[PDB]
């Protein structure tokens, strides 16, 4: 039940298809 | 006891949240434990109701995971508290029962804050989904693009070179529109008189700024961020972009040199509006004059149905993809110009504590956005009247059209589609059908939509402005009639790119049983009636 | 030791959602024709009993209503709400008729006399208020709680007033003086629900410690119903002795009033958007045929459970 | 459904664009303060919303109490008691030394003068040797039982992630091992021996002795690692006979 | 503190009598005999019952997409209730029209 | 997977099944009969 | 007029310092903030001299502003030169 | 937009000092700058956490695998490789041309001298807690006690 203290503020992965319209485009 | 009145409501609804929290943590913790440090507990919740607002990721490494569970618990509770209020002080403000300054600023950010936790998810989602627009339908307006292109012998943009002939009087036109906005001389910032002083120097010499841009053009592929902001017009909101003045310079003069080349090589077919040419009611003027002036346009006699479909493209300006755009644009100016076009886009937004990379959607706030706009624009004009209507609107190449006219009356009735025009998203189309093909449109509707009880009525839509009988009539035929046409126009746009909804959009059929056409172009609501009916 | 009576499990049946905020109690109308909600959407809503429709929505309240009760013998509405007012509600007209003011804090729950026509208000400021209801007076200020009264419970017979408190202590009260009678301080934690039997003269205090069964008028221990180790935020007695506790956690359980013995421990599943932590049962209560359970779930929800009439003793036999 | 679904008029290169495109193509481990990311997907619309909460993983050498080894080295049989609360990689390291003949038989890594003497590396040249997984396990100091005194027994190492089976007996307080080697306790038999060690003449060049001081044999007197791996083995045979 | 000689203006008197429920307004020696019981299984029963030369083509041919709008049908999918208030669909329609 | 577009995009299951056939899933906006009906009816 | 929404005022102010003070202002709380670092970082090389300067005695050299010295931290060879 | 060192060195002791969400408190420290310009300065050069290494195989691998993907969106493809957008926007092309209190006590004091100045020359409805028990509560008593 330790609570640490707060540290205050104020005080990725892409699909594959994208690839594939890309080849497309391309071709 | 003083009550709680409304300027001690928020205050208090939070001072009554810690009190619950206490009273939960009082009873959480188990037998021991002499550390209760409850306020630590307090500092958590209100850092996590922050990170909430500002949509930051919010995970203490190590912390209990009952204490976890009450802390979005209760941050879960004043986010419903504070998005409900939201709702219900925006309907207030929209109904007008409301004059105050504090209440509409505080929930013009609280609407800005909603909007961008919104926008942020909607990157997020098409980063992870992948793009929407599959394979074969990219191939295929970049297919139909390259034809139509191809079809109208059109010379592409090559890049500014460097004695240009006409670069300092597009710069001047772009200094001017810039110098603009800052007319009033008012008290202004330090951003308005570093931008205002940028403009001075550019103006004292302007030969240095044009090799400053024309470096800027050939070079730059990353951007400092730009803010946003939100105008309250009362019944929506406009989102408004702040851009570094430095790339505002370079993107006014590439938004005049694209849109003089554009002007001059002839890319725009006429229907693209609004033109230069004229004022909107002279559009209004010229659209019913045109639709007057067809042949035997109000002859009935035979079964002859005129249709006026109004609409737009809702969010046309949300699903323009970066990667298709920069292959679509690179078809049109050289490829440095394109990629700088569609290397502007792909920058931070910035409001206050939140920052998030526009990856999906185009960025209206920039110089060049109107360019893009009617590009995008021509090639959904494309997509909807095909290639070879578009070719007989636009005419030959040699000798073009203008707005509403055709080289023959057989080219005028070659085609149903007789009149058609684009107001940036707006859409409106003019069709004349016979008897036979009408007939045929609303069996092949009926036969994907089949509707015996005839309950197409109940959602059809009205002008309520007019009289009943400057109305029109619902007769069964009509209104299948009006909605094979809105089919048949929305089976052509593939939902990916656009899409047209039926609660947007009005579709009015004169005809025997109806004398009356009905439209809404600009501001003006329309009522054309022929004297012989 | 006596072998329990065999009572048939419960099981949920329908769901009625439609609050934008977390449901807290749960009133019954005495001729059953409707039940009533109050919840933090600040709103007051009548529900059908049977088909489930909403049949009305009463706004005015400000803030949280964490209290609503129905008068079984006046056409009267008792709201009290986390806005420091209780409201008297003529159904007649579906206004707010009478304004009890005077609280300092936020009010937890309230109770009403079956037989004087009076009012007791259990609030976050220490302190139990009794209230004339038709001159709006309060004629008695129950003080000696040192932290917030979570419940208040009221009856005829002697002692008329039970009030549990945060500072883990039940205070029986005497009415006519304003005075404590009986202090019981054997709950560890905070106790957040007492619940009456309709007609053994005894009673049961909820605690996350234990819940603790105790007899009339004296508040001597009888018997210490042990598990459900949760938050117990609610408790309810059938008429048949069939005890339902439930907690902030989400869990059910589901006792004999005599043996103490836990037969059903029930876990009911959330709202499809939601969160696990937005699971919790607020407050539940019976119909006036107690044949339905009807239970105010935190994820703005109102479940409602029915008897398993398939299952018989030999199914679901009675574990020692 | 079909890919040619939602096209008319397809045109040629399309076709062959379309054509060319498709040729070419856990019970023990709960730590009890969960993942975070439910709570930052429910803050943030940035990842995908998950709304059920998840126990995080932890093994991190859940051992029994302090080990002790024995090493028989040409000064003579030494005890050495490593701490495995203050440093279980230290520890660790040097039990897998003894263990997988990283120190037993190997030459003294380093030899300071009644400073710091470094053995169990088997190449010598001060951070030698391997750890258990081969590559050299993270170093860290503990500050209840660092690198400091006389006989202070640490995974001798340049710096974090570089302690592999150099133990070093620090014969004196020193600031340098401290946060750099990871200490693993301290020395508790062959005080004598070492300080002999110690005490004879070295090489300053290399920070070694003329004579390495060369660990002939090595004894698990307290084996906290390996009763740890004993322990995660009978949890793993726990629940292996059904799970095969 | 019944001291005090200030009077405030919503402690006058009012509603000084207080309604009692009438015959039809389920008074309790109407209600101590009844038995809710059957009458919720035919109220039940009934909510139940009442819950149930040269030839050209078409002149729409030449386009690039058909059939665009095909899975196109809300029906019952206005009808789910989400507890999340980003996510509703009361939200987003308010997203929607609120924002241009 | 026939790519699913942001403006559907449905997260989580439906009620149906997060609590299976047996449960009557009731969702209610708005009040059957407005406030100018009184519950308990007045007798005249 | 909307005495509750124009800008905040009050009286008795003195108004908005002027560029001199502002300047001075701002140089004695980056003195303060360079004091601050020095003492964070527990250098002993910087000394405040009789003319009240800046000084790097392990460089032995005089600093005009306090980003100077700031920006002296070259110091590492001329401390393993003062070393000896 | 020229940086000089002595405004970097400035620039971190702010940062250092105020945390990072305050930028216009940073911003009054800097002369001729402005919190826009601290905050793209900090964001863009100054954080600890930029790689300033040299490119591996892996990452060259992934940046032009990524340039080949999404053309020209740096912003995105950026923060999958770790580093920022100017340095793998100049980094392709280089691959691209490769493959080519006392004050109280004191007013204390002063009030004392000036007191046994006026006693050698109301109570303001207060408790004299020197006179008397301010509040007094009797111990219980109960089977002992005699006194003393
Ligand atoms: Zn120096």
């Amino acid at each position: 039940w330790k609570i640490p203290p707060c540290i205050s503020n104020w005080k990725v992965h892409i699909n594959e298809n994208f690839a594939k319209l890309a080849e497309a485009l391309y071709i | 006891a003083k009550t709680v009145t409304k300027q001690r409501v928020e205050s208090h609804f939070d001072l009554e949240l810690r009190a619950a929290v206490m009273h939960d943590i009082l009873d959480m913790m188990p037998e021991g434990i002499k550390q209760n440090k409850a306020r630590t507990i307090l500092q958590h919740l209100s850092e996590a109701w922050r990170c909430w607002k500002a949509n930051i990721p919010w995970k203490v490494p190590g912390l209990p995971t009952p204490i976890e569970n009450m802390i979005l618990r209760y941050v879960k509770a004043k986010a419903d508290w504070w998005t409900n209020t939201a709702h219900y002080n925006r309907e207030r403000i929209r109904r007008g029962a409301t004059v105050d300054k504090t209440v509409c600023k505080k929930n013009l950010g609280r609407l800005t804050r909603l909007y961008l936790k919104a926008e942020q998810e909607r990157q997020h989602n098409y980063l992870k989904d992948g793009p929407y627009i599959t394979a074969e339908e990219a191939v295929a307006v970049y297919t139909t693009t390259v034809h139509w292109l191809e079809s109208r012998r059109f010379s592409p943009i090559p890049f500014p070179p460097l004695s240009y002939k006409h670069d300092t009087k597009l710069l001047i036109l772009a200094l001017e529109r810039l110098k603009e906005a800052y007319s009033v001389k008012s008290r202004l910032n330090q951003s308005q008189r570093e931008e205002l002083g940028l403009i001075e120097q550019a103006y004292d010499n302007p030969h240095e700024a044009l090799s400053r841009i024309k470096r800027h053009l050939l070079t730059q592929r990353a951007f400092k961020e730009v803010g946003i902001e939100f105008m309250d017009l009362y019944s929506h909101l406009v989102p408004v972009y702040d851009v570094e003045p430095l790339e505002k310079i370079t993107d006014a003069y590439l938004d005049q040199y694209l849109w003089y080349e554009a002007d001059k090589r002839r890319l725009f077919p006429p229907w693209i509006k609004p033109a230069d040419t004229e004022p909107p009611p002279l559009l209004v003027y010229k659209w019913c004059q045109g639709i007057n002036n067809l042949q035997d346009v109000w002859e009935t006699s035979e079964g002859e149905c005129n249709v006026m479909l109004e609409s737009r493209f809702e969010k046309m300006y949300e699903k323009i993809d970066l990667t298709l755009l920069n292959r679509l644009l690179r078809l049109i100016v050289d490829h440095n110009i394109a990629d700088y076009m569609t290397a502007k886009n792909n920058v931070v937004i910035n409001y206050k504590d939140m920052n998030h990379t526009n990856s999906y959607g185009i960025i209206r706030g920039l110089q060049f956005a109107s360019f893009i706009v009617q590009y995008y624009g021509l090639v959904m004009d494309l997509l909807v009247l095909g290639l070879h209507r578009a070719s007989e609107m636009a005419g030959p190449p040699q000798m073009p059209n203008d707005f509403l006219s055709f080289q023959d009356i057989a080219t005028e009735a070659a085609h149903p589609i007789r009149l058609f025009c684009r107001y940036i998203d707006r859409i409106h189309i003019f069709f004349r059908f016979t008897a036979d093909e009408a007939r045929d449109l609303i069996q092949r509707y009926l036969t994907e939509h089949p509707d015996p009880n005839n309950e197409n009525i109940v959602g059809y839509n009205n002008k309520k402005c007019w009289p009943r009988d400057a109305r029109m009539r619902l007769m069964k035929h009509d209104v299948n009639l009006g909605r094979a046409v809105f089919w048949d126009i929305k089976n052509r746009l593939p939902r990916s790119v656009t899409t047209v909804q039926w609660e947007n959009s009005f579709v009015s059929v004169y005809s025997k049983d109806n004398p009356n056409l009905l439209f809404n172009m600009c501001g003006f609501e329309c009522r054309i009636l022929p004297k012989c009916r | 030791m006596p072998k329990p009576q065999w009572h048939p499990p419960w099981k949920l049946y329908r769901v009625i959602s439609g609050h934008l905020g977390w449901v807290r109690c749960i009133a019954v109308e005495p001729g059953n024709q409707w039940f009533v909600t109050g919840s933090a959407d600040r709103t007051i809503k009548i529900w059908d009993l049977a088909s489930g429709k909403l049949k009305l929505s009463l706004t005015g309240h400000i803030s949280t209503v964490r209290g609503v009760i129905v008068s079984t013998r006046s056409p009267y509405l008792f709201s009290c709400g986390e806005d420091k007012q209780v409201k008297c509600w003529d159904l007649e007209y579906n206004k707010v008729i009478r304004h009890y003011h005077g609280h300092l804090s936020a009010v937890y729950g309230l109770d009403l006399h079956p037989t004087i026509d009076v009012l007791v208000t259990c609030s976050r400021d220490s302190t139990a208020r009794i209230w004339d209801v038709r001159t709006k007076a309060s004629v008695h200020t129950l003080s000696g709680h040192t932290n917030a009264v979570a419940t208040v419970r009221c009856q005829a017979a002697e002692p008329q007033i039970i009030t549990g408190s945060h500072d883990t202590t039940i205070r029986l009260w005497d009415l006519v003086a304003g005075k404590t009678r009986v202090t019981l301080t054997n709950h560890k934690k905070s106790v957040r629900a007492v619940v009456l039997h309709p007609r053994h003269y005894t009673f049961a205090s909820g605690s996350p410690d234990n819940i603790k069964q105790w007899k009339f008028p004296d508040g001597s221990f009888i018997q210490n119903l042990s598990g459900h180790n949760a938050i117990i935020n609610t408790l309810t007695v059938n008429s048949d002795g069939v005890l339902v506790s439930g907690a902030d956690n989400g869990t059910m359980h589901l006792w004999d009033w005599r043996t103490g013995y836990n037969f059903q421990r029930v876990h009911a599943a959330v709202q499809p958007g939601s969160l696990d932590s937005e699971s919790g049962i607020f407050a539940c209560a019976f119909d006036q045929s107690e044949s339905r359970l009807l239970t105010a779930e935190a994820d703005k929800t109102i479940k409602v459970y029915r008897e398993d009439d398939t299952a018989t003793e030999e199914t679901h036999p009675v574990s020692w | 459904q079909d890919p040619s679904y939602y096209l008319k008029n397809t045109n040629a290169e399309t076709r062959e664009t379309l054509q060319e495109l498709y040729k070419e193509f856990d019970k023990l481990n709960a730590a009890h303060y969960s993942t975070g990311k439910v709570s930052a997907s429910f803050t943030s619309t940035a990842m995908v919303p998950e709304t059920t909460h998840e126990a995080a993983a932890i093994r991190y050498q859940f051992v029994k109490k302090k080990g002790y080894v024995r090493l028989h080295t040409n000064k003579g049989d030494l005890n050495l008691e490593l701490h495995c609360d203050l440093t279980p990689k230290t520890c660790e390291n040097f039990i897998r030394l003894c263990k997988k003949h990283y120190y037993d038989g190997t030459i003294f890594h380093r030899s300071i003068r009644n400073f710091v003497i470094q053995g169990g590396d088997p190449t010598g040249t001060g951070t030698g040797g391997e750890s258990y997984w081969g590559k050299p396990f993270k170093d860290e100091f503990r500050p209840n039982l660092s690198h400091t005194g006389r006989g202070i027994l640490s995974m001798a190492n340049s710096g974090p992630n570089s302690n592999r089976s150099q133990f070093f007996i620090t014969f004196r307080s020193c600031a340098y091992l401290d946060k750099k080697h990871t200490i693993f306790g301290r020395v508790v038999g062959g005080f004598d021996v070492l300080t002999a060690m110690e005490n004879v003449e070295s090489d300053p060049k290399t920070d070694r002795p003329k004579e390495e001081i060369r660990i002939d044999a090595t004894t698990v007197f307290v084996d906290p690692y390996e009763e740890a791996d004993a322990q995660i083995a009978q949890e793993r045979k726990t629940q292996l006979k059904v799970a095969p | 503190s019944q001291l005090s000689k200030q009077y405030s203006s919503r402690d006058l008197p009012s509603h000084t009598k207080i309604k009692y429920r009438q015959t039809t307004q389920d008074a309790p020696e109407e209600v101590r005999n009844r038995d809710f019981r059957r009458e919720l299984e035919e109220r039940e029963r009934a909510a139940a019952r009442e819950k149930n030369f040269k030839v050209k083509r078409r002149w729409d041919d030449d386009v690039v997409f058909k059939n665009c709008a095909k899975g196109v049908d809300d029906q019952k999918k206005d009808k789910r209730f989400v507890n999340d208030t980003l996510r509703s669909e009361f939200h987003k329609k308010f997203m929607e029209k609120y924002i241009k | 997977m026939e790519v699913v577009l942001h403006e559907d995009k449905k997260y989580y299951p439906t009620a149906e099944e997060v609590y299976g056939p047996e449960v009557e899933t009731i969702v209610q906006e708005e009040d059957t009969q407005p406030l100018t009906e009184p519950i308990i009816k007045p007798v005249k | 007029m909307d005495f509750q929404h124009r800008p905040g005022g009050k009286t008795g102010s003195g108004g908005v310092a002027s560029s001199s003070e502002s300047n001075r202002d701002r140089r004695e709380r980056l003195r303060q903030l360079a004091l601050e670092t020095i003492d964070i970082n527990k250098d002993p090389y910087f000394m405040k001299n009789h003319l009240g300067s800046y000084e790097c005695k392990l460089c032995l050299t005089l600093h005009n502003n306090e980003g100077s010295y700031l920006a002296h931290t070259k110091h590492q060879t001329n401390l393993a030169r003062r070393a000896a | 937009g020229v940086w000089r060192n002595t405004e970097d060195e400035i620039l971190k002791a702010a940062v250092m000092k105020y945390g990072k969400n305050q930028w216009s408190r940073i911003a009054s420290l800097l002369h001729r700058k402005s919190a826009k310009q601290c905050k793209a300065r900090w964001y863009e050069w100054l954080d600890p956490s930029i790689k300033k290494t040299e490119w591996s195989r892996e990452e060259e691998e992934k940046l032009l695998h990524l340039a080949k993907l999404m053309p020209t969106q740096w912003r995105t493809i950026a923060p999958i490789i770790g580093r920022t957008a100017a340095q793998c926007l100049e980094h392709y092309e280089f691959l691209l041309d490769k493959a080519a209190k006392a004050r109280e006590k004191q007013l204390e004091e002063a009030r004392r001298l000036a007191a046994l100045q006026k006693r050698r020359e109301k109570r303001k409805r207060g408790v004299d807690y020197n006179a008397e028990i301010p509040f007094e509560k009797k111990p219980a008593l109960g089977f002992y006690d005699t006194s003393e």
